[PDB]
């Protein structure tokens, strides 16, 4: 219903827009943090001061369902156009070696965060009692608050033709036409 | 000076055609070679049929998969490589005919045994004009070229030659040469080339090239119309300040003839004349040479141009009339060998071309 | 020497949203986020125009890769791909990390093209004609001489005669014939020959073709100011646009009285245009008889009172200043206009007669096979009649009327390579200085601004007090928002300035 | 004999027939030879190496090939798939979208909300507030991602391209009227020569281009800023007097603010003024995304206070 | 702009007394 990113979030997301839809890039997977290690860690920091049963309990039930929908998720609706054709060679790859597709150890902090702002758009197409609703959104919301605080550990600046550590790759001419070409 | 001078030239070149509406056609080589042939510059030259080019040697630049596709491509099964045709760029500006795979390795072979015979010490001015092919980079076609012999050609000079110097003249810039040599610092590329909204869209005045080979990149861009004493006062001085400062074991020339007047696609002002006076003063130096032919569109300019080139290469200077060739009815109005310039607006100021030298000056202060 | 040089940098930008922009940039510095090269690079660009403020700044401050815009940088990842050839030296050299595609450095937006008339179209269809039938023609010719080898073998590189046999052979039984080849070939040959036969025919009449119709266009196509330099003419040539162009260059100086300076190197020219003049005069059916010879007696006067030239002489064939309104200054902007195209004819006149008298014909097939004299039927083809007058009697026809536009056009194209292509309007640019002309005479104000020029130029000694008086008397009879031209004549080299005083005498 | 061979040429005639009589009228008025070559053609081989349903894609709503299937109308590309498929690999088979299949196999519309439950109940164990998502995920076709029209309207400088793109407020013989205001008659004053040189139509060699900047509209010539040509495809020229909006600190990034609906954009005025350690997002007269308001006349003072310290730092 | 010029002589007073 109403979930409150912040503006710093939002800014994130429509430069990760900007980055792939306009410039022509890529992320640069596997991720240095992907969403497993950042789901982990915000489950040992938070869930250590937390002294409910239900309050410590609940936490981490959400962030196995996080951890299953971005799974379920990431291959559906979660990739731009240009980003298929890695996703394409990621299953390749992984077919050659009979490993099953893990996005979660794969993608990182950036496809969770796009994961997280079409949840609104995303329950409001089931039958979700109103009750669980709230529950749902104030764990999110807190959530987005905890990723907030650590922001300048999973988002940072760093240009693809100066460091190879970037969180961004440039596409060859012949991937750029092979995946929105063909 | 009275060099040696050796001459490529394979008599199957011109039996390949593009589409029926392209501005590109192979043919041009052979009325130009009609025109070295009755003007009797054969008793004055050494004319070669280079071995066409093989796969293995075209790999030496351009991956195993685009040559691989290249000589299987055929008009009857391009349905059958369609991931290939939007990856390689092989699609509507460069297409397929009949005969891809052997005119590019004719343009290969020629270029490289062109090398070779510099190598050797065989000659010290090498003529290939069905070479120039300087779009393809490495793992696509682009600018109707395919195959990049230019690349091919200077890796064989580099063997023998320490340095080896480029210069472009086509209206277009050089963005596979440019790009296939833009870390190293062993071979010196220099284009004038018309930038704007042009086809290229690459060559500004600060690409200067990364790594290594910083410094040794030079773009010219020039603005539409520029004609003979322009083009010569901003040819001249460039020029020498890159033989002065970098002292090439070889050069390497790209004859294009889009620079010319009435050019298709082409905006230049230049003359028969204005367009061999490039090649003259660059001879003048003494070093060893190779000539190779790139662009140009309108067949009677390109073929006259050439053929009064190769006539200057040979330390003579041809009469204006015609000696009767075969395509006779080509050469229109007064059959002269001249082309001429159109009154045409020249954009180009004193001012902006002395920002770009000073630019281009200062830039090569560091090659030295 | 600090505040006062942030009032100085205020009122030298003078704009608010220009001294907005250098504060920013000065925070921006200001707060450690930019370095001290691109600070004095933006300082350049803002008050580098100035040599004083910007040296005090760079000697104040004691401030005593270059990676390209067009070149992107690819992963480590998608670099090494099999290159079976490449060897050491092949892998050293060349460049993998750095891709230019063209795509990227045209913002996605395309190219834009040359503009070509349609004369070039015509031209490149018939060259695409001629590279068609060509092409065939010698792929075919090719398949025959190998096929006559083999016969000549057979009496006891790998796909152009497949390509010739699939052309010709089009009822979809060409891939049977060339297999029976591969293991019948006499038969084969004789119907290439009999395909050459037809299509050499095919040739000649094409070829004769399309030599008639290059010879009507190509000259057109190199013509490019010459094809619209009569509307262009038409358009540019308008008083307001020589106001324009004399207000502007005013304006530049005065951003620190010779606005213009014409100079004359020629006294004969002046009787080609009176003879020019005179002879729409006679041939106008616009004025009347005694407006005619008005007409031609104020020229002839005029001209002779100005350049001081002849009073006879003309007929057969000390400073002054004239104090001008708008009509005397549009008047002689025409005169002046005129002068300068045909002196530009008149410069280059033994070369263009050199070329034209040592024309050379080739005999080889020209004078054998292909005679064109088109334009010399007409004789509009300047054998002998040296260019400059045959130019100047060719202008009198084209006045007169029985010589039509198309052809003078085509004659001066052909005559002076697309060089004189300003001579295009002469007839028009001379009835607007006729036009121009009279009505500076049936104009009270300028003929009386003309009577006391008369007056001051025939008193030819005068005191300093006269350019006073004169301004005061021609202000006399011009309003209070009318425009003021000072024309100085220099007789001595017969140099003439002109000065733009809009409303400064007030 | 074959008679089919006469098709047509660029002449527009079967290049057996000739001049096509209409064109006639239409484009009338009213040193040996080469055969010695092949004999001279030495072969060089010298060489050192001679040794060796609809028009649209449902996913992501564009133009290309594309792969539909029999009962539903709605055309898919092959990236645009989950898994995609490549085309040399074709399945060779009864191919149905997710939700075509769904709708196909599983319709059981009586008893569906019996798999509901049961998927309900299986996620009860470890996570049942996903698992209503986690069962309907499955119904839906694969798509491309969008932000979802509200992450977009929170910056009034985005917009949106024809594919989806993103798109910012930098997207976009003789000519005297060029330099011409156009809209006051104010000859157009170049800022850096301080001149329009207009030239003259007897001499047109004398004018020089001029530009007028987009942005702040100040008049550049061409030949006073280094540029070959205008700008007439791309992206919003922009002159070289303003802000740079990026810049690599000696490696680091900085990036200036974007720009906030003024409803939510939040202003703040220090009270301090001699010195603050803020970025580049000033004002000239949630806490993340503030405008700071820097007082013009402090910034002479900070400025001057930083070089006075780079005057003394380096002095010693 | 006056306080501006004061505390400009004091504060390069204060410098040459620094460097004395
Ligand atoms: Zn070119
Ligand atoms: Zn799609
Ligand atoms: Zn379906
Ligand atoms: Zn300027
Ligand atoms: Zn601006």
């Amino acid at each position: 219903i109403s979930l409150q990113i912040p503006i710093k979030l939002k800014s994130v997301l429509v430069d990760d827009w900007e980055y792939v839809t306009k410039d022509k890039k890529i992320c640069r997977l596997p991720a240095d943090v992907t969403v497993e290690m950042v789901l982990n860690k915000y489950e040992h920091e938070v869930s250590q001061e937390l002294e409910s049963p239900g309050s410590q309990s609940q936490l981490s039930e959400y962030c196995a369902g996080l951890k299953l929908y971005f799974d379920k998720c990431l291959g559906n609706m979660l990739l731009y156009r240009l980003e298929r054709l890695q996703y394409d060679e990621l299953l390749k790859k992984s077919s050659k070696d009979q490993k099953p597709l893990v996005p979660i150890r794969i993608y990182g902090a950036i496809h969770l965060l796009r994961l997280i702002s079409v949840l609104p758009e995303l329950i409001s197409s089931t039958t979700m009692d109103l009750q669980s609703c709230q529950l749902l959104i104030k764990q999110t919301e807190d959530f987005l608050v905890w990723l907030l605080m650590h922001v300048d550990e999973y988002f940072n600046d760093k240009d693809p033709n100066r460091s190879d550590d970037a969180l961004y790759v440039n596409t060859s001419s012949q991937y750029e036409g092979v995946a929105l070409g063909m | 000076d009275k060099r040696r001078v050796a001459y490529f030239y394979d008599a199957d070149v011109g039996n390949y055609a593009y589409g029926a509406g392209h501005p590109m056609k192979p043919h041009r080589i052979r009325m130009a070679h009609s025109l070295i042939m009755n003007y009797g510059l054969y008793k004055k030259m050494e004319i070669y049929r280079a071995k066409p080019a093989t796969k293995q040697e075209m790999c030496q630049f351009h991956t195993d998969e685009y040559i691989d596709f290249l000589s299987r491509v055929t008009p009857d099964n391009l349905e059958m490589f369609k991931r290939e045709s939007v990856k390689f760029n092989v699609g509507d500006d460069c297409p397929v005919f009949d005969g891809l795979y052997e005119y590019c390795s004719i343009s290969g072979g020629g270029s490289m045994e062109g090398a070779a015979r510099l190598n050797r010490g065989k000659c010290d001015v090498a003529v290939n004009y069905a070479g120039g092919l300087h779009h393809a980079k490495k793992s696509e076609a682009s600018g109707f070229c395919y195959l990049n012999d230019i690349v091919l050609g200077i890796i064989e000079l580099l063997r023998y030659h320490p340095r080896v110097l480029y210069i472009d003249i086509d209206v277009h810039h050089g963005d596979g040469v440019e790009e296939a040599f833009y870390t190293t610092d062993r071979v010196m590329t220099c284009s004038f080339h018309k930038y704007g909204e042009f086809f290229p869209g690459t060559g500004e005045l600060r690409d200067i090239g990364v790594g290594a080979g910083k410094n040794y990149a030079v773009n010219v861009p020039l603005r539409d119309g520029i004609d003979d004493a322009t083009y010569r006062s901003v040819f001249e001085p460039v020029i020498k300040k890159i033989m002065e400062w970098y002292q090439p074991s070889a050069v390497v020339l790209q004859c294009g003839g889009d620079s010319l007047s009435g050019d298709r696609l082409g905006c230049f002002n230049l003359s028969m004349e204005g367009h061999a006076n490039c090649v003259n003063y660059v001879k003048s130096f003494g070093i060893p040479m190779m000539v190779v032919g790139g662009g140009g569109y309108t067949m009677r300019n390109v073929a006259r141009t050439w053929c009064f080139e190769t006539g200057l290469l040979n330390n003579v200077v041809l009469d204006k009339d015609l000696p009767y060739n075969e395509y006779y009815e080509y050469y229109g109005p007064d059959y002269k060998l001249s082309v001429r310039p159109s009154n045409m607006f020249n954009v180009n100021t004193p001012e902006y071309l002395d920002k770009v030298m000073t630019n281009i000056f200062a830039n090569l202060e560091n090659t030295k | 020497e600090e505040v006062t040089f942030f009032e100085k940098a205020k009122r030298y930008i003078g704009n608010k949203h220009l001294y907005t922009e250098f504060l920013k940039i000065l925070n921006l510095y200001s707060q450690d986020i930019l370095d001290l090269d691109d600070l004095v690079e933006k300082v350049d660009f803002y008050l580098g125009s100035n040599k004083e403020l910007f040296t005090w700044f760079k000697n104040f401050v004691g401030y005593q890769e270059a990676f390209g815009p067009s070149y992107k940088r690819l992963p480590k990842s998608d670099t090494f791909m099999p290159c079976s050839g490449r060897d050491d030296m092949c892998w050293e050299v060349l460049n993998d990390e750095w891709v230019g595609h063209p795509v990227w450095a045209s913002e996605d937006s395309g190219f834009i093209a040359h503009r070509k008339n349609q004369y070039e179209e015509t031209l490149f269809k018939i060259e695409e004609e001629r590279h068609e039938y060509d092409f065939y023609i010698e792929s075919n010719l090719r398949t025959i001489q190998c096929l006559e080898t083999i016969v000549n073998k057979i009496e006891n590189s790998m796909t152009i005669y497949k390509k010739v046999i699939r052309k010709v052979y089009d009822k979809e039984r060409g891939f049977e014939i060339i297999d029976a080849l591969h293991e019948t070939a006499p038969v084969v040959l004789k119907r290439l020959k009999q395909k050459d036969e037809e299509w050499r025919r095919a040739q000649r009449e094409w070829n004769k073709v399309w030599r008639e119709l290059e010879q009507k266009v190509f000259f057109k196509s190199l013509d490019h100011l010459g094809l619209t330099f009569k509307q262009a003419d038409k358009k540019l040539l308008t008083t307001k646009q020589l106001i324009s162009e004399i207000s502007s260059i005013k304006v530049d100086q005065t951003n620190k009285k010779s606005q213009l300076d014409f100079d004359f190197p020629d006294k004969n020219i002046f009787y080609d245009i009176l003879c020019l003049a005179d002879t729409f005069i006679t041939h106008t059916t616009a004025y009347s008889n005694p407006d005619k010879e008005r007409l031609k007696d104020l020229l002839k006067y005029f001209i002779s009172l100005f350049f001081s030239i002849s009073f006879e002489k003309i007929e057969e064939s000390s400073i002054f200043n004239l104090f001008a309104n708008t009509n005397i200054y549009i008047f002689f902007r025409h005169w002046t206009t005129i002068y300068e195209r045909l002196l530009e004819i008149k410069q280059m006149n033994e070369r263009v007669t050199k070329e034209i008298n040592t024309r050379s014909t080739v005999t080889f097939a020209k004078d054998l096979d292909l005679l064109s004299s088109q334009l010399s039927e007409m004789g509009l083809d300047f054998v002998g009649e040296d260019a400059y007058k045959q130019v100047l009697r060719l202008s009198r026809r084209l006045i007169n009327g029985d010589l039509e536009h198309q052809w003078f056009e085509e004659s001066l194209r052909q005559a002076y390579n697309n060089k004189a292509f300003k001579l295009y309007t002469i007839d028009k640019v001379t009835q607007s200085l006729v036009k121009h002309a009279h009505t500076l005479m049936t104009d009270a104000k300028t003929a009386e601004i003309m009577a006391l020029f008369v007056k001051d130029r025939n008193a030819s000694t005068t005191s300093a007090k006269d350019q006073i008086i004169y301004r005061l008397q021609v202000r006399s009879h011009m309003s209070n928002t009318e425009n003021m031209f000072r024309i100085e004549f220099d007789k001595r080299t017969l140099h003439v300035s002109i000065q733009y005083i809009a409303l400064d005498d007030l | 004999t074959i008679s089919e061979d006469s098709k047509v040429s660029v002449t527009g005639l079967p290049l057996n027939k000739g001049p096509s009589e209409k064109i006639k009228r239409e484009s009338l008025w009213n040193d040996l030879k080469t055969f010695l070559t092949e004999n001279m053609t030495e072969e060089s081989n010298i060489r050192s190496t001679i040794g060796w349903n609809e028009d649209f894609c449902s996913a992501c709503n564009q133009s290309g090939s594309f792969l539909c299937c029999d009962t539903c109308p709605k055309s898919f590309h092959f990236l645009c798939l989950d898994p995609p498929i490549d085309p040399n690999n074709l399945p060779k088979g009864d191919w149905h979208c997710n939700e075509c299949k769904f709708k196909i196999f599983i319709n059981n519309s009586m008893a569906t909300l019996k798999k509901i439950e049961s998927n309900f109940i299986k996620q009860n164990n470890n996570v049942k507030i996903f698992a209503k998502l986690l069962f309907n995920i499955d119904s839906h076709n694969p798509k491309q991602f969008q932000l979802p029209n509200y992450i977009k309207e929170t910056f009034p400088a985005v917009k949106t391209g024809s594919r989806g793109q993103y798109s910012d407020e930098n997207d976009k013989s003789y000519n005297p009227d060029t330099h011409i205001d156009s809209n006051s008659g104010k000859f157009l004053i170049c800022y850096k020569c301080n001149q329009t040189r207009l030239g003259s139509w007897s001499h047109p060699e004398n004018s020089r281009l001029i530009m007028t900047c987009d942005y702040c509209q100040t008049p550049w010539h061409l030949d006073c800023v280094p540029r070959a040509s205008f700008k007439n495809l791309g992206s919003k020229w922009k002159c070289p007097l303003h802000s740079p909006t990026k810049v690599y600190k000696k490696y680091k990034v900085w990036k200036k603010q974007r720009l906030i609906n003024k409803k939510n954009q939040l202003y703040y005025e220090p009270l301090q003024k001699i010195g603050y350690q803020n970025n580049g997002n000033i004002q000239i007269i949630n806490q993340d995304f503030k405008i700071t308001q820097i007082d013009e006349n402090s910034i002479k003072y900070d400025f001057f206070d930083k070089i006075y310290k780079s005057k003394m730092v380096q002095k010693r």
